[PDB]
């Protein structure tokens, strides 16, 4: 079986009926790309696979079981940047991605900060960095963490295309050791079709 | 598992603090530990358990000082004056330096010993600030029993 | 990974200092308000002194509550804190004394000005802080549903206000009781420990109560 | 069973809508001679004369300014564990009626207590308590307009339902106790003298039908209000004619 | 049975009469304006979701000149 | 076009009317705040009356006082009622009369019953209506200011008490201490004629430096 | 000579000098696009061009005097789009077009707000709109505008073809009298090449 | 001429920089004087006895905490017709000098009081005044802390001290009619014999001496700030050595 | 000249001693804590042009290795 998996989700924001009946399940090592039409609702489905939203109706799976009783279990194996990075602008980038797991010594800290595309820029201050070099401190979080979910809620927003090559590339390798990555961009994105699947909320 | 293992220290965390919370307020309402008595209360009883004084309890007592029953020991520290409410009054001996808010026919509270007779060694004598007040026991004490004269309840002897 | 939450916090508090003592800054502004009004008479002052103290207290806590979750939900950090493989009562703990280490111990090393400023002794100062270091922890404790209920608010500061005050209304009863005890010079045991008790039930009570309010409001 | 069936929205609104009118009118009909056998066809307190017939017009606004609020946690609770939005509706429904029992009866209390204190308030512990029980009525209901949502709003109430009932006692106990020092009080609000009871009772009854008819109404009302769109609506009104 | 002997003097309630007919007033007047503010809620409520449903059918009409 | 700018805010602010008691409601909150700290002696409570009335105004106006500006920030209205063809000093005078018919005109017709919880006589209601009257309208004024510059901020909560309050300092001593001639029966002209005078000074250069203060605040 | 004129820009948003000695003049009826290349010091151009930012230094014109004299007359020319629409979510539509001038009679008022394609959804509360409805409000004043002048930032946001093209024909109809249209917008636009003008910031 | 020179900030970095030395020693020089010839070499009053010498350490510590204010003011409207930034970092320059003098003012003034009241803290009308001076400087500190452009921030802090300004005179006269209504005080801050006149003029001008060489180096302080990436401060650090 | 006698009559001023040392040393300290304040903020702001002109001359060095 796969771990993921979504029943009957319906979701009302404002009372409009953004999706409804939704169900799809997800087995390891695949790259789900969520490609609906309509700029909000798909960031309400990463939040509602997150965890962050309940389901109005239906219900998501982890290995099993419902997300209100495995979120000990659930946390410990996801990743989740929202459109917003999720950092402090006030502290360093180093501190800031030191406050997600490990970092710290050479092994997990100061090449995971470089293969983000901010080599150089470790000890200034955030909020003296332009915007999408403040989402690459969060972006840069990837090289580091071992959750084997990984949801993206545009990650390649202000970013330059060979950090996009970079991103894709430490993505499939997540791909690759059965590691799951949700996302949703813009952007016609440089992969081949064999290897994606799309889930597309349609309506 | 590593949801039990969660569940439980945060329950032991809540069972900790329920404990603690749940010790103080019966400590807090042990803690207001009535040994404010009026003489009435010391002659026949506090009115809500009509329990008695011990001979020998540290305890304290409210009353007003009666005109003319401060006698002082010209030689020492040594003064022994007798407190009433409107219900009974008791005597009371100190060793000690009086506060100078001391006067007669004021309220005081007295902190000391019972001895045998309804007779009081006081370890400290408390007068307040204020002449003309009353401590709230002993307010009602007087308005239940409609502000009997202080020669009144001057005991005859005194 | 509890005390690296509060760890944190108090780096991002005391990286901008100047900012933490605007609480402080509005409590001397409301103990210069009330003698203003009544007058220069000490003897006045010296009675309604809890009066002036302990509304100042709860007013300056209560603006400084927007600090507690504001920040997190406009940089993401409070979703990122919410998905931490920690339970979100921890989270709400460690938020709220690190928010204690940072709104009431201003407070608590302010109390001497304060103290010398209305003219109580020196038993009324050990009262007082002593009540201070016993309720400004319930101040957050029960701000801490105010503000995860009103942080998706846009105006959400008289209203946190109006849920917070009826909530601090036992706590200003027994602070002003102490301290009206310890004016007249009485043994202010019992009504600390009721302050104690108050402390530990909102103290265990309000992260299981403040995570769903700030579940709820995120969503 | 059925139970599970008066979770459905329409459902519920055609169940509301058959029990407010009966139970509306026996409301009527039990408060009604609930006050004619209290305010005459009755004796008067000997001390406090014939101003003693406010404590119907109290007493029913009193206890069950409390009690509405009881049963609102009882609607919180049931919004938290079985996750049913229609408690966190009833939380809502229930709220401005607590309000207004609150301030009838708080207002009550100073009409009586002019004839004895001299003053409309002297900060009596009763009134002081029902005060703050209107303060948490005003929370919960600014929290339910503020936010947008009215699924979100309706939680957000249950939720300081909550946290209400938990601190209730604290208050109530605190006020107490606040006027156990700095002076006394009367006996006034329960100190009945028989014969004067059969009445009292019968308006306590009385509002409390009362309140299951608005609280039933205003069910209804905010039902209306969530599902504004949904066929079982159309259904309605164009059976509506 | 009645405590009053005359039907006039329940009226003047022993002297006490002001505070009497003044809580008896101010109590019917909050409930009748929750009652009127409940039924008057529902009322509109119903209308509105009639004007929608008039706009609906407008709509539809629009559509199905979109469809001719 | 300065009345319809008027109208509209009354619209707004009236579309959805339970906002506007929540200021008054924590008005409410801040009076039952002080009788349970001091006590319910009916003779101090009367003397310490107007002390408590303007403490609760000056932080019921200043809690209000956030809708005056941070609604206009997010919807974008703010920058099109610049550019609208009229001065921004009578945009500014618009807003500030409209929120003074929204803030303040609660305050005076919720005036008997605050004059009731407190034991004022007739003479002390009309003087007390009267210098709400003649004082509210500053207080709007003055913090206008406050809110203009803190209408940028995410955290703007304590900063605008801390810019607004010294500022209303003179309202203060002038309306309690009408309200001390006015418990005692002496006739209070003068002290009104003063207050009347601070509201027409403040009226008068309270747009002109909110203006500039309004395009800094967001440029 | 040209009306809206701009004599060395330069702006510095947070110590980042985003442009320098930018200088450029419009004569009367041209449709300039600001192309741009960052997220955000586009809209800022828009914003010092309106007089809501003022210049650091150097300074815009508009008819041979400087911003900070001729408000009064600048104001009443000019139609300002930013990326919020500038409408209360309080008030109806109709209202909130209302509270803007003429608009009222049917002369200006119920094709205007038709023909940016909300015929039907006039007395609709805003805040029960989609986005896109919410813009066209804002976008529904052009018709009944009286102002030569029109600066938009992203005036073509989650609109469809229709309504783009709509828009589109408005602004060519305003550029055939005298009167600028800038705008700002990421979608490529249906316009022949040799009626637009293009001033590109340059980093 | 070379005033528009004045405008250059690397200049005015140099300009600041040859002024602080000789106005520092030129200070130090003024104060030492005024308070070894007034804390000694001087008489004392015959109802304070030795506890005159506050006198100094009290009023340039007042009339400056005013005065500096004041000199805001010029700079603040410097910043807001001509639109002169450095002006606008001069007011956050002077600011929390401008407080450091107040909260002087007001220790001074406590100390001074205890002596006669018997208590820190009576609410005279001069120290209830210097206190509210003292808060204005507060409000203008975290005015110019809260923001995050800072050129901003000093144009913000320049109208807020322009409010304070024109609202200063309104405060003061007030407390002073409030000292006036209450309760009456003695003869304090400038009721002073003959002969011990020119030490606490001495002190006055050393005192002025000091919060310009204060002014003028947190001027280079600030300018430092937001000039950390123009060419100049790289020619200086790369002199520096 | 000295009014005092004697000097060690001048620590002590006449009974009234304590509060004029008080309010001397909480001026001195406040001064000295301005002074230190200001210098060591001038010396914080070149030092940190020092680091991040370092750092820009790193990142000419990245530029260089990347030409090269």
């Amino acid at each position: 079986m796969g771990m993921l998996e979504a029943r009957e989700l319906l979701c009302e924001r404002d009372e409009r009926t953004l999706f409804s009946g939704l169900s799809f399940t997800l087995n390891a090592g695949e790259w789900v790309q969520i490609t609906g039409s309509n700029g909000a609702g798909k960031t309400t489905l990463l939040r509602l696979l997150t965890g962050l939203s309940r389901p109005d109706a239906g219900e998501v799976l982890w290995q099993g079981q419902p997300l209100h009783q495995v979120r000990d279990s659930y946390h410990q194996n996801l990743l989740w940047i929202g459109h917003q990075p999720g950092i402090k602008t006030r502290l360093t980038a180093l501190e800031n991605l030191h406050f997600y797991h490990r970092d710290g010594d050479t092994a997990q800290c100061l090449e995971a900060l470089a293969q983000a595309g901010l080599a150089g820029f470790e000890d200034i201050p955030v909020n003296q960095l332009s915007a999408g070099q403040q989402r690459r401190v969060a972006l840069a979080r990837l090289w580091l963490t071992r959750a084997t979910l990984w949801i993206l809620d545009e990650p390649f927003t202000a970013i330059d295309v060979n950090g996009v090559d970079r991103l894709t590339q430490r993505m499939a390798q997540h791909t690759e050791q059965g590691g799951i990555v949700i996302l949703t961009t813009h952007q016609p994105l440089n992969v081949a079709e064999s290897k994606i699947r799309r889930i597309s909320l349609t309506q | 598992n590593i949801r039990r293992k969660n569940r439980l220290w945060i329950a032991c965390a809540v069972l900790a603090g329920l404990a603690l919370t749940i010790g103080l307020v019966l400590y807090a309402l042990r803690s207001n530990i009535d040994l404010f008595y009026t003489p009435g209360e010391i002659l026949y009883g506090k009115r809500e358990t009509q329990q008695m004084p011990e001979v020998g309890q540290r305890l304290r007592v409210g009353g007003m000082v009666m005109p003319g029953s401060v006698q002082r020991d010209p030689n020492s520290l040594k003064v022994t004056f007798t407190i009433y409410d409107a219900e009974g009054s008791v005597d009371v001996s100190y060793e000690g330096i009086l506060p100078d808010l001391f006067r007669e026919g004021q309220g005081v509270v007295v902190q000391g010993e019972l001895e045998k007779g309804n007779h009081i060694l006081a370890k400290e004598v408390l007068a307040k600030h204020d002449e003309n007040y009353t401590p709230p026991e002993v307010e009602k004490a007087m308005e239940a029993n409609h502000r009997r004269p202080a020669s009144v309840y001057k005991d005859p002897a005194s | 990974m509890f005390w690296r939450i509060f760890r944190l916090e108090l780096r991002v508090a005391f990286r901008h200092s100047a900012e933490i003592a605007n609480p402080l800054w509005f409590f001397l502004i409301v103990i210069t308000l009330f003698p203003l009004s009544i007058g220069p008479e000490p003897q006045l002052l010296a009675r309604i002194a809890p009066g002036i103290i302990w509304v100042a207290a709860l007013l300056s806590s209560l603006l400084a509550l927007e600090r507690l979750f504001r920040d997190d939900l406009q940089d993401g950090s409070l979703e990122q804190l919410m998905l931490l493989p920690l339970p979100l009562p921890a989270v709400v703990l460690a938020k709220v004394m690190a928010h204690w280490m940072v709104t009431g111990l201003p407070l608590l090393i302010l109390s001497p000005l304060v103290a010398m400023l209305l003219g109580m002794d020196v038993y009324g100062w050990q009262v007082m802080a002593l009540t201070l270091l016993l309720g400004t922890p319930t101040l957050g404790f029960l701000g801490a549903p105010g503000v995860a209920l009103t942080v998706g608010l846009k105006r959400g500061g008289v209203l946190l206000s109006i849920l917070v005050l009826p909530l601090t209304i036992p706590l200003l009863i027994f602070a002003t009781a102490a301290m009206d005890a310890a004016s007249m010079h009485l043994p202010v045991d019992g009504y600390l420990a009721i302050l104690g008790a108050l402390l530990a039930g909102t103290a265990t009570l309000s992260p299981f109560a403040t995570a769903a309010a700030l579940r709820i409001s995120i969503q | 069973k059925t139970l599970h069936q008066l979770a459905i929205p329409p459902r519920l609104y055609q169940i509301c809508g058959w029990f407010i009118p009966w139970l509306a009118i026996a409301s009527v009909v039990v408060l009604t001679v609930g006050w004619i056998w209290g305010f005459g066809f009755a004796p008067a307190d000997y001390q406090q004369g014939n101003s003693y017939r406010i404590i119907y017009l109290h007493v029913p606004a009193a206890i069950w300014s409390m009690g509405i609020y009881a049963s609102m946690a009882v609607a919180a609770f049931i919004g938290l564990v079985w996750q049913m939005k229609m408690a966190n509706l009833a939380v809502a429904a229930m709220a401005p009626i607590g309000a207004v029992f609150t301030f009838i009866a708080l207002v009550t209390g100073s009409a009586w207590g002019k004839p004895m204190w001299g003053t409309w308030w002297v900060w009596d512990a009763r009134l002081t308590s029902e005060l703050v029980l209107l303060f948490l009525y005003v929370g919960v209901i600014a929290l339910w307009h503020a936010f947008d949502d009215r699924r979100l709003a309706g939680r957000a109430a249950g939720i300081l339902v909550l946290i209400g009932v938990v601190n209730l006692p604290i208050i109530h106990y605190s006020v107490e106790w606040w006027n156990t020092l700095h002076q006394g009080s009367t006996r006034m609000q329960q100190s009945i003298d028989p014969a004067m009871r059969s009445p009292l009772r019968w308006s306590i009854f009385g509002f409390l039908l009362l309140s299951a008819t608005l609280t039933l109404m205003r069910m209804r009302n905010l039902i209306l209000l969530m599902e504004k769109r949904r066929p079982w609506v159309s259904e309605l009104i164009l059976k509506r004619g | 049975t009645p405590a009053f002997a005359s039907w006039n003097e329940f009226f003047a309630m022993g002297g006490y009469a002001f505070f009497v007919w003044l809580a008896v007033v101010m109590t019917v007047i909050p409930l009748v304006v929750l009652v009127v503010h409940s039924v008057m809620q529902h009322r509109a409520i119903l209308r509105g979701v009639a004007q929608q449903r008039a706009r609906e059918a407008r709509l539809r009409a629009a559509q199905q000149q979109e469809a001719a």
